[PDB]
C-alpha cells in the first residue's frame, strides 16, 4: 500500500509542476496576458504553487515514504517555507478576490485606480505578511522524527491571520458579487418577461465549485491544527487531510488559470 | 462565440453629427462592459467611451460632452452619438465587450472596428 | 489624420526615359459630394519650396508641363512622367487635403547619364588657417558623375543644369 | 503675383519661445486661410497649423497642439505662430501657404508657398563664421566655427552664377558645422543671420 | 376678422393692421414685415411713455400700443373667501374641496416656472443677452417639477385648454384659474398670482399694438417684467411650449424637457446637429450638462554690442570687457567696437 501511496504523491507534485510550468510560460511568453492587472496576481499564485510543488511537497513525501525525518536540523527552516507558501497562496486568493470584486462592482474606478504599482504593491504585503508570520516565530522558537506539534497560541495566531481572516473577505466578496449578479440577472429577467433561472445557477456553481472546495481542502486542517494544541486525533489523518491543502494549490489554476484567454496561450504554445 | 456586427460608419463634414451601431449575437453574461476605442494611423488604441450593464456610463476627457454611449437592455445592441466632429476624429472605432462570465477573469470581444472619416474642407 | 507611403524611395533614370511612381493611402480620401479624389502632387527642387504640380490627381495645374500625368483611385495613385527633363530633378511629395492635411516620406529622383571623368584640385591650408593651428589641405573633385570617388567629405545635390556631382575633402 | 515672406526664425534653447512672422503681399489676404508646413531631413513635410480666414477656426498637428498657436492680423495682412516649450525636435524649416477659397468646390490646395525660414533648438551657443581663402583656374574660400546652418556665401555679390559649387555644411568633430564656396574662373561675401556677420572674404 | 394662430399664420402670408403681442412684432421686424410707419407727438403725448419704451425696438417705434395686459388669480367668492396667497397651499385647498388653467398654452404656465427665480435673456446693461438662456437654473427646475408634481397629484388635467378651462369656471366647477383682463368681459374676485417658495410670481406683462381688478392686473404687471421684444422670442415660446408639452403630458423628466427647450432656443445649430444634440440626450441624461456646455460652445462657432574689422583681406562686420575678449578672440580665430589692421 505505501508504493501506490508514493507513486500518487509523486503523480500529484509532477502535475502540480507542470502546471505551474505551463501557466509560468504562457504568461512570461506572450504579451496579451500580461497587459492585464489582475493577471499580476494569477502568476504571484502560481509561482507560490511552484514553491510548494519543489520546497514543501517532495520533502514531506520521501519523509512519508521513509517513514522518519531523516533531513536533520532541517525541519525548522521546512516548517518555515511551508507556512511561508500557505499564506501566501491564501493572500494570494484573497487579493485575486478582492480585485475582481472591485471591477466587478465599480469597474470604472478599477481601470484608473487598479494599477501596476498597486498589484506590485499588494503582492510585496502579502509575501511580506508571509515571510514575517513563518520565519520570524520559527526562528525565534516561539512554534515550540520530526512530529513535534506546534503552541496553543502561535497556532491560533497563524490559523487567523493566515486562513480564517481572508476566508471570511472572499466570503463577503463572493457574496456581494453573486448579490450584484442576482440584481442584474433579475432585471434582465423582468424586462423579458415584460416585452413578451439558469445564468443564476450557473453562477452560483462557480462560486461553490470555488469555495466549497477551497473550505474542504483548507478548513479542516486548520481545525484540527487549533483542536489538536488544546488536546485526540492520530498524525495519519492529520496528513491526510493536511495532503488536501497541497493539493489545493495545483487545483488553483485549474479553476483561476483556465479561462478562454489561458485555453487559448495554452493550445496555440504546445 | 459571440459576433459584433459594426455599422454606420462613413464620411461626414466636420462638424456634423453621426449614429454609429454594433449589434452582439451571443450569450452574454449579465454583467458585461460595452464600450468603443478609436484607433489611428501611427497612434495608439485609446478609450473613447464605455458603459456598463447596470447603466452607468464613462467618457474620456477629450470627448466628454461631444459622444455619448447608450445600449438597448433588451437587445445588447450599442449605440455611439457623436456630435460636433473635428478633423483629429477620423479614425477606426472599435467596439469592445467585456464580459464577466468566469468571475476569476473576464473576456474581449471585438468586432474589428469600422473607419470614420471627418473632412475639412470647404464651401461657398 | 490619413497617412500616405511613397514605395520609391529614391531611383535614377535616364534622360527622356518614362518613369513612374506609386502612392498607397491607408483608407479612400474620395469626396462624397463632388466625387472627386482629393489628393495632390508638389514639387520641392534643392533650395527651393515645394511647386504644385498636380492636384485632385487628374487635373493639372496652371504652367506645369504636360508630361507630368496623374492617375489611379482609391487607395493607389501613380505619378507617370513620359519624358523626364534634366530640370526636373527635384523631390515629389504627395498630399492629402480632404482631413487633416499631410505629406507623404518624398521620392528623390536622380537623372543618369555618361560617365564623366572628375577634374581634381587640391589647396593646402593657408596661413590665416594656419594661425589658429589648423592644416588640413582640401581636395576637390568637380564634375564627377559617380556619387563615390579624422577626414570629411561633402558632396553637393546633382545640379539640374549638367548632372555631375561636386566632392570636397577635407582634413 | 502673390508674394509671402516668413521671418523671426533663428536660434533658441530647449524650452524657450519663438514668434515666427509672415508678411503676404498681392492678394487679399483677410480672404484666404493660412498654413504653417514644417520640414526636415528627419520628418519631411509636415503640416503644423492652420487658421482660418476670419480666424474663426483653427486647427493644430496632433504633435504640436497645445503648443503652438496661430493668429493672423488682417488689417496690415500679416501671420503669426507663437512656439512655446521648444523642443530639439522642432528644428525645421517653416514655410507659409495660402488655402485656395473653397477648395471643397475648386479642389484647389495650398498652392502658393514662401521662401521659409529655419528654426533650430540646441542649447549650443552662437559662433559667428570664419572664413579661409584657397588661392589657385579656381579658387575657393572654406567658412568653418559656425553652429548655426543659416548661412550663405555669394560670390561678386552675385555678378557671375555659372561655375560656382557650395558644398553643403556637414557635423565637425567639434559639434560645428563647415561648407566651401569654390568658383572656377577662366573675393566672396558670407552671410550668417543668426550671428548677423556679413564677411567679405577677399 | 381673428383667424386661428394669427401669429403662425401672419408671417407665411405677409392684413393691413394686426393686434397682437408686441413680443412677436420684434420678429416681424426683423424680415421686414411690419412698415415703418411715421409717429407723431401728438399720439405720444397722450399715451404713457412706459408702453412706448416696451413697443421700443432698436430706438424706432414699431406700432402704437392699445392696452396693457397681465395674468391674474380669478377666483369665485361662492367657493372660497380668501384666496390662497402661497403656492404650496393650493395642493391642500384643493383636496379639500374634491386651481385649473390652460396647460397647452406656455404663457399662463410661464409664472409658475418664472416665480422661482426662472429667466430667459437677462436684461443687464441695459440690454438682453441672448447667449445667457438661465431656463435651466434651480428656480425653473423647482417650478417644473412642482407642475408636474401637481399635475401628477390628480389636481389640473394634462389635456385641458383655455376653452375647457372657462367652460369649467363659468360652470363653477374650477374654485379659481389663472386669467388676465380679456377673461372679465366673459365671465367673483380678482387677485394677485400667489406666491412660490417666498418668492413673488414673476408674469410676463404683454402689451397690445397695432377698479379693484385693474389696481390687482398692474400690481401682476410690475411684479412680473415685460417680454422682450427681440426676434429670438418666436423661437423661444416655441421651444418652452415643446416643454410642456413634453412636461405635462409626462413624455419625460424635468431635465430632458429643459434639455430639448435650451436645444431648440439654440438658432445657429442646423437640423442635423439639433437632431443629433436631441438623440444624445434622450438616450443619457446623465451627462446632459457636458452635452448642453457643448452645445453651447458649438453655437458662438457657427454665428454670422557689435565688431567692425577692416583688414586688408577679411572686413566686415560681425555680433564692456566681457565682449571685447570674445570679440578679440574672434578676430584671432578669422585671422560700437571697431578694429583695423
Ligand atoms: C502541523 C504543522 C502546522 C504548520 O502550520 C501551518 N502549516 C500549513 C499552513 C499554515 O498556515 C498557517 C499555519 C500553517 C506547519 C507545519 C506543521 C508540521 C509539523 C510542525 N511537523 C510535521 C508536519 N507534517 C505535516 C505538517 N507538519
Amino acid at each position: 500500500v505505501r508504493i501506490l501511496t508514493a507513486c500518487f504523491l509523486s503523480l500529484l507534485i509532477l502535475s502540480t509542476l507542470l502546471g505551474n510550468t505551463l501557466v509560468c510560460a504562457a504568461v512570461i511568453r506572450f504579451r496579451h496576458l500580461r497587459s492585464k492587472v489582475t493577471n499580476f496576481f494569477v502568476i504571484s499564485l502560481a509561482v507560490s504553487d511552484l514553491l510548494v510543488a519543489v520546497l514543501v511537497m517532495p520533502w514531506k513525501a520521501v519523509a512519508e515514504i521513509a517513514g522518519f525525518w531523516p533531513f536533520g536540523s532541517f525541519c525548522n527552516i521546512w516548517v518555515a517555507f511551508d507556512i511561508m507558501c500557505s499564506t501566501a497562496s491564501i493572500w494570494n486568493l484573497c487579493v485575486i478576490s478582492v480585485d475582481r470584486y472591485w471591477a466587478i462592482s465599480s469597474p470604472f474606478r478599477y481601470e484608473r485606480k487598479m494599477t501596476p504599482k498597486a498589484a506590485f504593491i499588494l503582492i510585496s504585503v502579502a509575501w511580506t505578511l508571509s515571510v514575517l508570520i513563518s520565519f520570524i516565530p520559527v526562528q525565534l522558537s516561539w512554534h515550540k522524527n520530526c512530529d513535534s506539534s506546534l503552541s496553543r497560541t502561535y497556532a491560533i495566531s497563524s490559523s487567523v491571520i493566515s486562513f480564517y481572516i481572508p476566508v471570511a473577505i472572499m466570503i463577503v466578496t463572493y457574496t456581494r458579487i453573486y448579490r450584484i449578479a442576482q440584481k442584474q440577472i433579475r432585471r434582465i429577467a423582468a424586462l423579458e418577461r415584460a416585452a413578451v433561472f439558469k445564468r443564476e445557477t450557473k453562477v452560483l456553481k462557480t462560486l461553490s465549485v470555488i469555495m466549497g472546495v477551497f473550505v474542504c481542502c483548507w478548513l479542516p486542517f486548520f481545525i484540527l491544527n487549533c483542536i489538536l494544541p488544546f488536546c485526540c486525533i492520530d498524525s495519519n489523518t492529520f496528513d491526510v487531510f493536511v495532503w488536501f491543502g497541497w493539493a489545493n494549490s495545483a487545483l488553483n489554476p485549474i479553476i483561476y488559470a483556465f479561462n478562454a484567454d489561458f485555453r487559448k496561450a495554452f493550445s496555440t504554445l504546445l | 462565440q459571440v459576433q459584433l456586427q459594426e455599422s454606420g460608419g462613413g464620411l461626414v463634414q466636420a462638424g456634423g453629427s453621426l449614429r454609429l451601431s454594433c449589434a452582439a449575437s451571443g450569450s452574454i453574461f449579465a454583467l458585461n462592459i460595452m464600450g468603443w476605442y478609436r484607433q489611428a494611423p501611427g497612434k495608439q488604441r485609446e478609450l473613447v467611451a464605455a458603459i456598463h450593464s447596470g447603466g452607468t456610463t464613462n467618457y474620456a476627457n477629450s470627448v466628454k460632452g461631444r459622444f455619448t454611449i447608450s445600449r438597448d437592455n433588451a437587445a445588447n445592441t450599442v449605440y455611439l452619438q457623436m456630435n460636433s466632429l473635428k478633423p483629429e476624429d477620423t479614425a477606426v472605432y472599435y467596439c469592445n465587450v467585456k464580459d464577466f462570465g468566469a468571475i476569476v477573469a473576464d473576456r474581449d470581444y471585438w468586432g474589428q472596428g469600422t473607419q470614420v472619416t471627418v473632412s475639412s474642407l470647404e464651401h461657398h | 489624420n490619413i497617412m500616405l507611403t511613397q514605395s520609391p524611395s529614391s531611383l535614377a533614370v535616364s534622360a527622356g526615359e518614362r518613369v513612374t511612381m506609386s502612392c498607397k493611402s491607408t483608407q479612400s480620401i474620395l469626396y462624397n459630394s463632388n466625387q472627386k479624389t482629393y489628393l495632390a502632387w508638389y514639387q520641392q527642387k534643392p533650395g527651393q519650396s515645394p511647386k504644385l504640380l498636380i492636384y485632385w490627381a487628374s487635373t493639372r495645374a496652371s504652367g506645369v508641363p504636360d508630361r507630368f500625368t496623374g492617375s489611379g483611385s482609391g487607395t493607389d495613385f501613380t505619378l507617370t512622367i513620359n519624358s523626364v527633363q534634366p530640370e526636373d530633378l527635384a523631390v515629389y511629395y504627395c498630399h492629402q487635403y480632404l482631413s487633416a492635411w499631410t505629406f507623404g516620406g518624398g521620392t528623390k529622383l536622380e537623372i543618369k547619364r555618361t560617365v564623366a571623368a572628375p577634374s581634381v584640385f587640391i589647396f593646402p591650408p593657408s596661413d590665416e588657417q594656419l594661425k589658429s593651428g589648423t592644416a588640413s589641405v582640401v581636395c576637390l573633385l568637380n564634375n564627377f558623375y559617380p556619387r563615390e570617388a579624422n577626414s570629411q567629405e561633402s558632396v553637393t545635390e546633382q545640379d539640374s543644369k549638367d548632372s555631375t556631382y561636386s566632392l570636397s575633402s577635407t582634413l | 503675383d502673390v508674394q509671402l515672406v516668413e521671418s523671426g526664425g533663428g536660434l533658441v534653447q530647449p524650452g524657450k519661445s519663438l514668434r515666427l512672422s509672415c508678411a503676404a503681399s498681392g492678394f487679399t489676404f483677410s480672404n484666404f486661410g493660412m498654413h504653417w508646413v514644417r520640414q526636415a531631413p528627419e520628418m519631411g513635410l509636415e503640416w503644423v497649423a492652420y487658421i482660418s480666414s476670419g480666424s474663426t477656426t483653427k486647427y493644430y498637428g496632433d504633435t504640436v497642439k497645445g503648443r503652438f498657436t496661430i493668429s493672423r492680423d488682417n488689417p496690415k495682412n500679416t501671420l503669426y505662430l507663437q512656439m512655446n516649450s521648444l523642443r530639439s525636435e522642432d528644428t525645421a524649416m517653416y514655410y507659409c501657404a495660402r488655402r485656395p477659397l473653397y477648395d471643397g468646390d475648386y479642389g484647389y490646395p495650398m498652392d502658393y508657398w514662401g521662401q521659409g525660414t529655419s528654426v533650430t533648438v540646441s542649447s549650443a551657443s552662437t559662433k559667428g563664421p570664419s572664413v579661409f581663402p584657397l588661392a589657385p583656374a579656381a579658387l575657393g574660400c572654406l567658412v568653418k566655427d559656425y553652429f548655426p546652418e543659416p548661412v550663405t556665401v555669394s560670390w561678386n555679390s552675385g555678378a557671375l552664377t555659372s561655375g560656382v559649387h557650395t558644398f553643403p555644411a556637414v557635423l565637425q568633430s567639434s559639434g560645428l558645422y563647415s561648407l566651401s564656396s569654390v568658383v572656377t574662373v577662366p573675393i566672396c561675401n558670407v552671410n550668417h543671420k543668426p550671428s548677423n556677420t556679413k564677411v567679405d572674404k577677399k | 376678422e381673428h383667424p386661428d394662430k394669427l401669429e403662425e399664420k401672419f408671417p407665411q402670408v405677409a392684413p393691413d393692421i394686426i393686434f397682437w403681442a408686441h413680443d412677436r412684432f420684434g420678429g416681424y421686424a426683423q424680415s421686414g414685415l411690419l412698415a415703418e410707419i411715421t409717429p407723431d407727438k401728438a399720439f405720444q403725448d397722450k399715451l404713457y411713455p412706459f408702453t412706448w419704451d416696451a413697443v421700443r425696438y432698436n430706438g424706432k417705434l414699431i406700432a402704437y400700443p392699445i392696452a396693457v395686459e397681465a395674468l391674474s388669480l380669478i377666483y369665485n367668492k361662492d367657493l372660497l373667501p380668501n384666496p390662497p396667497k402661497t403656492w404650496e397651499e393650493i395642493p391642500a385647498l384643493d383636496k379639500e374641496l374634491k386651481l385649473m388653467f390652460n396647460l397647452q398654452e406656455p404663457y399662463f404656465t410661464w409664472p409658475l416656472i418664472a416665480a422661482d427665480g426662472g429667466y430667459a435673456f437677462k436684461y443687464e446693461n441695459g440690454k438682453y443677452d441672448i447667449k445667457d438662456v438661465g431656463v435651466d437654473n434651480a428656480g425653473a427646475k423647482a417650478g417644473l417639477t412642482f407642475l408636474v408634481d401637481l399635475i401628477k397629484n390628480k389636481h389640473m388635467n394634462a389635456d385641458t385648454d383655455y376653452s375647457i378651462a372657462e367652460a369649467a369656471f363659468n360652470k363653477g366647477e374650477t374654485a379659481m384659474t389663472i386669467n388676465g383682463p380679456w377673461a372679465w368681459s366673459n365671465i367673483y374676485g380678482v387677485t394677485v398670482l400667489p406666491t412660490f417658495k417666498g418668492q413673488p410670481s414673476k408674469p410676463f406683462v404683454g402689451v397690445l399694438s397695432a377698479d379693484p381688478r385693474i389696481a390687482a392686473t398692474m400690481e401682476n404687471a410690475q411684479k412680473g417684467e415685460i417680454m422682450p421684444n427681440i426676434p429670438q422670442m418666436s423661437a423661444f415660446w416655441y421651444a418652452v411650449r415643446t416643454a410642456v408639452i413634453n412636461a405635462a403630458s409626462g413624455r419625460q423628466t424635468v431635465d430632458q424637457a429643459l434639455a430639448f427647450a435650451q436645444i431648440l432656443i439654440m438658432p445657429n445649430l442646423t437640423e442635423e446637429q439639433r437632431n443629433g444634440f436631441i438623440q444624445s440626450l434622450k438616450d443619457d441624461p446623465s451627462v446632459s450638462k457636458e452635452i448642453l456646455a457643448e452645445a453651447k460652445k458649438l453655437n458662438e462657432h457657427q454665428a454670422p554690442y557689435k565688431l567692425v574689422i577692416n583688414g586688408k583681406t577679411l572686413k566686415g562686420e560681425t555680433t564692456a570687457e566681457t565682449a571685447e575678449k570674445a570679440f578679440k578672440q574672434y578676430a584671432n580665430d578669422n585671422g560700437t567696437f571697431t578694429v583695423t589692421e
